[PDB]
């Protein structure tokens, strides 16, 4: 098994929706949920009609042979943001993020990006590595955006 | 493995709808 | 007995197809419908569970056959051979006209 | 509808027959397909 | 917007050694998008967890998803199996 | 009140076991009475160290108490893990035991019930959260990068009680987890949309 190959970096990843999409609409029946597979709880909060879902990934007890994840987002939800809680920013950790090929730099331990998606599927490759210790971890997110 | 173009399975709509499953109607020798 | 080639793959449906009501000339297997392999245009509401088996003794006219007859009449507006095969091919022209009247 | 209720409250008439269609309509979940659109 | 795209693919290498659990053609079918997992098909349309009445921050850990799915009670199923024979 | 509540489960679990014969499988005493997360490791230790489920009711092994059904749940999960590990992952008697475990665990969870984020900093400031949370088990699909087509697989019918290491027919495969989508169903269109005049 690769569960003993669990992730030593990457405490938390957040695919929370941006505040622009809320601020341009709103100016709520919440439903938290967890998936029976160690971690990766998924919470959301619609109201009777916007949703503002949020996908969190607490990778302290995920495996690393199982990198990619897949979910489905609705056509009003085209914009996204992260929140990347690493363990410790000891070294100059390289955090690049290619949606399909284009790397996303930043918004400016915790680094925030800016994500704008298109219709159909997406790849959204994410990885972290150390300069000195020379160890890599990978994350993939198959986002199916509805037409 | 990344140079391994896959084979599309085409459905051909008239085959999907109503295909049944000629000498066995004995009128043609 | 006909054969129903499952759309979006090449498989054969066993005894239950899932008829689509907006392309109107496609079908699906059960497994391609449980997982949602029917394209992001359709919405899993417009798929009616139809059967494939030969029904009972004639002049019963189950709701599946009535629905497919009315689908055929909306399709072709004539051409009662193309209506009677779309019912399933186990009914004659001279009985589909006697039932639509 | 009040009056037909009250006798059933009061008299307990010997049959009060039961005939139901033994089904009732419920909503069911819908979901889009996962294969993306082709233009 | 087209309809008649293929949207399923087959690789030429016969890897049919450890694959009896997947969906086979009769090879392995490889689609153009993922699957969709649906928890329960039938919505439970009342139930103020979902209906949200306008009268009267609280959490509740309900047992399973089976509250929201119209399951029959077991006494009816035993009654119907008694009516079986 | 708990008299018929064993009789009905007996009748249902007998009649729903014809095609697979789970109930008539051999099962010795196996006194564990443990944490159900330890339910395979304890039987692994029982394999390392050293009366069937139908006959347990005929001997009256179950009382009208909480333990009197906790033992029944324990026995079902043991027999289902045994029948999962016994067969290969593709046989029909693998999937029948998986479906029977799902059905019986759902049947036994109910009727004993009768008997840090900037978006959260905006919304918990702006709204009131009445809530509801639950657990589902996810499943997996495979993943392939071909020349610009980027395919996917079907759902593996590997059960949630398999515990085996992940074998792969190719090392150019990848594996992914499918998060199930769940919410109030998006308002479906009316019947005038489905079946208009063409
Ligand atoms: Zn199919």
């Amino acid at each position: 098994l690769g569960n003993g190959y669990n992730r030593s970096l990457l405490t938390e990843d957040y695919l929370l929706n941006p505040n622009n999409f809320k601020k341009l609409i709103a100016k709520s029946m919440q439903k938290e949920m967890q998936s029976l597979s160690e971690q990766h709880t998924m919470e959301y909060k619609p109201y009777k009609n916007q949703n503002w879902v949020e996908y969190i990934f607490n990778g302290n007890e995920l495996s690393q042979n199982e990198n990619a994840f897949s979910f489905m987002l609705q056509p009003m939800q085209t914009f996204l943001t992260l929140q990347s809680h690493l363990t410790s920013s000891l070294k100059d950790t390289e955090t690049l993020l290619t949606i399909n090929k284009e790397p996303v730099k930043s918004r400016t331990i915790t680094e925030i990006f800016d994500i704008r998606l298109s219709e159909g599927l997406n790849h959204l490759m994410f990885r972290c590595e150390d300069k000195i210790s020379h160890e890599t971890e990978f994350m993939n997110f198959w986002i199916n955006v509805l037409p | 493995f990344e140079t391994m173009v896959a084979n599309p399975i085409k459905v051909s709509r008239l085959q999907s709808n109503g295909v049944l499953t000629i000498h066995y109607s004995l009128a043609n020798f | 007995h006909k054969v129903y080639i499952c759309h979006t793959c090449g498989n054969e449906s066993i005894n239950v197809r899932y008829h689509n009501l907006r392309a109107r000339d496609t079908n699906l297997c059960s497994r391609c419908f449980q997982e949602g392999h029917f394209g992001a245009n359709f919405q899993s509401s417009d798929f009616i569970r139809l059967e494939n088996n030969g029904n009972s003794v004639k002049k019963n006219w189950s709701d599946q056959e009535m629905l497919l007859l009315l689908e055929g009449i909306e399709m072709y507006e004539d051409q009662w051979e193309k209506i009677a095969d779309h019912v399933g091919g186990h009914k004659r022209v001279e009985d589909c006209i006697e039932k639509f009247l | 509808k009040r009056i037909l209720k009250e006798v059933i409250l009061a008299k307990k008439v010997s049959k009060v027959p039961i005939n139901n269609v033994r089904a009732f309509p419920v909503l069911q979940t819908n979901y889009n397909g996962s294969i993306p659109v082709v233009r | 917007i087209m309809i008649d795209a293929a949207s399923s693919f087959v690789l030429p290498i016969s890897i049919t050694k450890n694959v009896d659990v997947l969906q086979r053609t009769d090879e392995i079918l490889w689609f153009r998008g993922p699957s969709v997992i649906v928890n329960e098909r039938i919505i439970n349309s009342g139930d103020p967890h979902l209906s949200l009445p306008l009268n009267r921050n609280e959490k509740e850990s309900l047992p399973g998803p089976f509250v929201l799915g119209l399951r029959p009670s077991a006494k009816f199923t035993a009654h119907r199996l008694s009516m079986l024979r | 009140k708990l008299v018929d509540f064993l009789v009905n489960v007996q009748s249902i679990l007998n009649a729903a076991s014809v095609k697979c014969h789970v109930v008539d499988e051999s099962f010795p005493a196996k006194f564990f009475e443990k944490n159900p997360d330890k339910i395979y490791e304890s039987y692994c230790k029982f394999i390392k160290n050293r009366t069937t489920i139908n006959k347990r009711f005929e001997n009256g092994e179950y009382e009208p108490i909480q333990g009197g059904f906790y033992k029944l749940y324990h026995d079902i999960k043991l027999v289902c893990t045994i029948l999962i590990h016994f067969y290969p992952q593709g046989t029909r008697n693998y999937q029948l035991v998986d479906k029977f475990y799902k059905f019986s665990s759902e049947l036994l969870l109910r009727e004993c019930c009768r008997i840090a984020t900037e978006l959260d900093k905006i919304i918990s400031y702006d709204f009131i959260k009445i809530s509801m949370n639950y657990t589902v088990p996810i499943s997996q699909t495979y993943q392939i990068r071909t020349k610009d087509m980027d395919l996917f697989s079907s759902i593996i019918s590997k059960s949630n009680l398999d515990k085996r290491p992940h074998e792969l027919p190719n090392t150019n495969f990848k594996i992914n987890n499918v998060l199930p989508q769940t919410d109030i169903e998006n308002e479906a269109p009316r019947l005038g949309f489905v079946g208009a005049n063409t």
